[PDB]
């Protein structure tokens, strides 16, 4: 549930969103600040340091898809359900990724916006996304339910 | 913590140093707009934006982190009051200490672009949830 | 999302329940065992000791309430968000109880179950119910979303 | 862990005894069945009912929590070896130890009446969960 104004807020900045490095910063910092993450992403090679991890070509190439899939989203907030469906079974019953990781992908990527736009990030455009990070990570956990 | 981490959040406070106090209003303020529940442990504070009690209350939180980054071995000691104070007489459910830790994070992010990095993301992240674990510890 | 063998192995179960007794143990070892959820609780009396919780006859009688909740949506599993519509309301925007606290109490029904049952509360029977109970903490934290 | 919760732990896990390695096993086919994400972390293993490697590592899990009830005041150091392996070696997510620590709960509670109190239960969440803070010590 978000109001006029603060789906009017969401769909501005995340305009200005440069989705080639915003995905890549988000899925990085994952990996290095919530280290258990990396066994679902082992095949994706040098892992080891934080600066290996950043600079991962797989890493910043999957990021993009990853930023895809929000942007999308961001077109259905009435219906993440459905927009999320092949997704949440994919994660659920193929990869069997406990649900708390999403919530804390979405709390990540909320850091890197604030990185990225310092000062134009208030707390009540903060307080928006949050909703819609939680409603993400919410229609992603669906086929456990 | 590790010698890398107690390197890293001492490195990365020095850089805050006056700056501490507007950085815990603000991480208050942006916790009781993004995580309304919050609210209910303090009903004798004005929390409208730009509160003096929102200021001079960050400054006190910001106090003790700086006091915690100076005592980082042996932080169970110098917080042995503020556990007491969170646990016994207000209970302050332990779900809203990460709520405040995440806040913290954002509001660094925002004024800290250069100082930010995935390493010092991290160890920031290990510190806050040391800090956490102690103010939770009478659970 | 419960199987034929599932649906009748929990409703024969709760048949057996004394529901003037299950209640006020499971909402009592919620006080206990998590304390900071008793400041929810303050005008209830007397919660200095776990003998003045379990025999507190607020919290007995509660109790009751909090199991009669969980019988209407064993009977109503298809549609728990309908079930539990002005609950969820109550619970977020007028006592603001943070939505991880309903997946304690329902981990602590379980236990109280278990307690209850003995070796009648085997391991599918067990898998069962942790499907119910988490149905129940989703249907009540959907105000929140 | 606070003296009255040192007591209690103690004396529940005396009467535990011999029966250790049972309620171990029981506790891990009660976390596969009720918790289906966690059985990825034994694709090697055979997760029948009844399976004598799901028997043999419920009384490993079992020995070293009877080996941390005998060093409660000195639990890091009894468990420092184990921290290594679930963390770095197998990266096992932090969820998965209190979803094992409840399905260990629910084992005792229909096994031990008499012994599983308020006050018991209490202690013995309180136990598993600083268990729990050391193996998961690492990340
Ligand atoms: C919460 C927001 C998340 C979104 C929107 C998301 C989205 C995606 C998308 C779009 C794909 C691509 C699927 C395809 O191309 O067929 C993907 C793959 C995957 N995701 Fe996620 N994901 C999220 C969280 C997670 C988390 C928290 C983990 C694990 C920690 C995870 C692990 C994976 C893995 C392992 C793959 C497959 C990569 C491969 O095939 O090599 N995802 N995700
Ligand atoms: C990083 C974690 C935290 C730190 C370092 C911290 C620090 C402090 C300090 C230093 C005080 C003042 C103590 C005094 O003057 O005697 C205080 C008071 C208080 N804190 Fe925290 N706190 C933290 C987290 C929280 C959280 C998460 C909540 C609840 C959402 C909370 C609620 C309170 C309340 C209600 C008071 C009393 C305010 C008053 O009545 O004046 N604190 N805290
Ligand atoms: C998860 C399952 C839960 C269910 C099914 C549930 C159900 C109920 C029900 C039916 C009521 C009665 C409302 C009325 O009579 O109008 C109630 C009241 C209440 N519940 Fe819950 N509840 C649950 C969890 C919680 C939790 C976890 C807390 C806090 C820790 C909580 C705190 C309260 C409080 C404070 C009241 C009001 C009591 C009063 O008026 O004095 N509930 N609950
Ligand atoms: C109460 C918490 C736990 C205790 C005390 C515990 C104890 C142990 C012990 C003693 C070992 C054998 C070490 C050796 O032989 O060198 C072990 C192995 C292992 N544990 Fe845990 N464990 C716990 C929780 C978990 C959890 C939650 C998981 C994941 C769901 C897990 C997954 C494993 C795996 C995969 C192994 C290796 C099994 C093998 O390849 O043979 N453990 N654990």
């Amino acid at each position: 549930h978000l109001t006029p104004e603060e789906k009017s807020a969401v769909t501005a900045l995340w305009g200005k969103v440069n989705v080639d490095e915003v995905g890549g910063e988000a899925l990085g910092r994952l990996l290095v600040v919530y280290p258990w993450t990396q066994r679902f992403f082992e095949s994706f090679g040098d892992l080891s340091t934080p600066d290996a991890v950043m600079g991962n070509p797989k890493v910043k190439a999957h990021g993009k898809k990853v930023l895809g899939a929000f942007s999308d989203g961001l077109a259905h907030l009435d219906n993440l359900k459905g927009t999320f469906a092949t997704l949440s079974e994919l994660h659920c019953d193929k990869l069997h990724v406990d649900p708390e990781n999403f919530r804390l992908l979405g709390n990540v990527l909320v850091c890197v916006l604030a990185h990225h736009f310092g000062k134009e990030f208030t707390p009540p455009v903060q307080a928006a996304y949050q909703k819609v990070v939680a409603g993400v990570a919410n229609a992603l956990a669906h086929k456990y339910h | 913590l590790s010698p890398a981490d107690k390197t890293n959040v001492k490195a990365a406070w020095g850089k805050v140093g006056a700056h501490a106090g507007e950085y815990g209003a603000e991480a208050l303020e942006r916790m009781f707009l993004s995580f309304p529940t919050t609210k209910t442990y303090f009903p004798h504070f004005d929390l409208s934006h730009g509160s003096a009690q929102v200021k001079g209350h960050g400054k006190k939180v910001a106090d003790a982190l700086t006091n915690a980054v100076a005592h980082v071995d042996d932080m169970p000691n110098a917080l042995s009051a503020l556990s007491d104070l969170h646990a016994h007489k207000l209970r302050v459910d332990p779900v809203n200490f990460k709520l405040l830790s995440h806040c913290l994070l954002v509001t660094l992010a925002a004024h800290l672009p250069a100082e930010f990095t995935p390493a010092v993301h991290a160890s920031l992240d290990k510190f806050l949830a040391s800090v956490s674990t102690v103010l939770t510890s009478k659970y």
